[PDB]
């Protein structure tokens, strides 16, 4: 273990956490507070960024001096990945998209990208890996979205053998896509059944998994404390809410049941407590109002 | 006709320049804002000086509308009783200022 990378100090912004972090997918909803979290005990986290570096700027506060690294990368170029990843001890993949684009579909965002990562990140002897996968991934899942991320997670733990998957449901915050959804939609009721996770929930799980030895190769499933219907929950945030872009493909994913998998650890597992949403549904959702709780099953 | 064609295409003009100022950066994908005063979450305090400058206005705006016929109103044969009649309406103007004067009705919005 080398010597700049020994921990020291309090844990604040000044410290020095030894955590050399690489994470991919960075400028979004997860890598906004990944790089948050990781700032803010003091680690040297590379961020590489595909957009505009203006759209990079709110990054910036997040650690102290010098311990943000912005560089650029081409998700189709192996050096640009072996030029972001050959000083980590951690990778962090959240390359996502919730729509399918023109250079890239969701076979390249969540099969070529991340095995790509993961096996350059494997060549270049980096001690840990996360990849972040969805709780419904699927082979015979009706969207393609998860097909591709149920695929991705294969080959994700065949190129990496001891990389720490992390499944959530449905995350919700300030800039999520499933209650700020629902709050601007003004599709329907059915009987599909959500449990959604809250994404500081999230984050600090990922740290913890950072941090624990015995994450090493395992599947995680991160899920919140309360099963919803889909019905009683859309009526809660519209009632939050005040209130009386979208896809075939999320349409399919928001009435896709999340699946229960109690043979992979969750939150408790990392020392995460699952906050409600109850707590967070009005901060989030507080922007949009110009309350009775939902029923559990 | 030509009137009715000129206002419609002024209104369609700036319709269509509200409509390109309202849609055109909206075209930008920039970023959802969350969290979006001298007085906090006080009502509105009413001022009674404002609606009397108000008031004092639509008065004198009905004796403006009692004087603008004049320059038709010179062309009669019987200009004494229209040259009487027009110094009897400003004067009614004059008298109805001096009183708003001497009451303290112009006072902080003098
Ligand atoms: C008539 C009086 C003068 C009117 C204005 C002058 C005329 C020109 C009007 C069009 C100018 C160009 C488009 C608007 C400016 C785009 C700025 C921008 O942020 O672009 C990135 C944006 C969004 O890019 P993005 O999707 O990467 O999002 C960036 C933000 N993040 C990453 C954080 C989500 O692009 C567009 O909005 C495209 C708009 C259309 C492009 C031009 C089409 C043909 C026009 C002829
Ligand atoms: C206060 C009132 C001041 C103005 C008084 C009238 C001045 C005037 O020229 O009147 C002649 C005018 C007009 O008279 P004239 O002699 O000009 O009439 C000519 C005839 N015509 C109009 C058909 C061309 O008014 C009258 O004679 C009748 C109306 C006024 C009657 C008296 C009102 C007294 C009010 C007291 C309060
Ligand atoms: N609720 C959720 O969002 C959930 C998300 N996940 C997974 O978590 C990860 C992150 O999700 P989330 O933050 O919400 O989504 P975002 O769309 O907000 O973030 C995706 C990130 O990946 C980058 N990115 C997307 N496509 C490409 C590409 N082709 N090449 C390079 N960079 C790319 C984006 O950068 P840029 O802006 O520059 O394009 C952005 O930094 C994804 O893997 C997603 O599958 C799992 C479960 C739930």
């Amino acid at each position: 273990l080398h010597h700049a990378v020994i921990p020291h100090g309090k844990g604040g912004r000044s410290s020095v956490s030894g955590i050399v972090a690489t994470v991919f997918g960075a400028t979004g909803f997860l890598g906004r507070y990944l790089v948050n979290h990781l700032g803010r005990m003091g680690s040297q986290v590379i961020v590489p960024y595909r957009c505009e570096p203006y759209d990079t700027m709110h990054l910036r506060p997040m650690g102290d001096l010098g311990q943000i690294i912005f560089m650029d990368w081409n998700g189709r170029d192996k050096d640009s990945i072996r030029r972001a990843v050959e000083h980590s001890n951690v990778v962090i993949n959240l390359v996502g998209r919730e729509w399918e684009t023109k250079n890239f579909d969701f076979e390249d965002v969540f099969v070529k990208i991340p095995q790509a990562i993961a096996q350059v990140s494997k060549e270049a002897g980096v001690e840990k890996f996360i990849h972040i996968s969805h709780l419904n991934a699927d082979i015979k899942s009706s969207s393609k979205y998860l097909r591709n991320k149920a695929v991705g997670e294969k080959e994700v733990r065949e190129t990496f053998p001891e990389a720490t998957i992390i499944k959530p449901a449905d995350i919700f915050g300030r800039e999520d896509r499933f209650l700020n959804y629902f709050a601007n939609i003004r599709s329907l009721g059915k009987k599909t059944v959500k449990q959604p996770v809250y994404i500081v929930d999230v984050t600090k799980g990922i740290i913890n998994a950072i941090k624990d030895p015995d994450a090493r190769g395992k599947t995680f499933a991160f899920v919140g404390p309360n099963r919803y219907l889909l019905f009683d929950l859309v009526q809660y945030v519209f009632a939050v809410a005040h209130r009386p872009w979208t896809t075939r493909d999320k349409v399919e994913r928001i009435h896709t049941t999340d699946r229960t998998l109690p043979h992979l650890p969750g939150l408790e597992d990392l020392g995460v407590q699952a906050t409600p949403l109850e707590l967070k549904a009005i901060e989030v959702l507080r922007r949009h109002r110009t309350v009775q709780p939902a029923k559990t099953v | 006709m030509n009137l009715m064609i000129t206002l419609l295409t002024n209104f369609t003009l700036a319709t269509l320049l509200v409509t390109i100022a309202f849609w055109l950066p909206q075209l930008n994908v920039y970023s959802e804002k969350t969290s979006p005063d001298p007085m906090g979450s006080a009502r509105l305090p009413f001022s009674m000086k404002f609606f009397l400058v108000a008031i004092t206005f639509l008065l004198f705006d009905l004796e403006i509308a009692l004087l603008l016929p004049l320059p038709w109103a010179s062309q009669t044969t019987n200009l004494n009783t229209m040259l009487t009649m027009a110094l009897l309406l400003i004067f009614l103007l004059a008298v109805s200022l001096a009183y708003e004067w001497t009451q303290k009705g112009l006072e902080w919005t003098e």
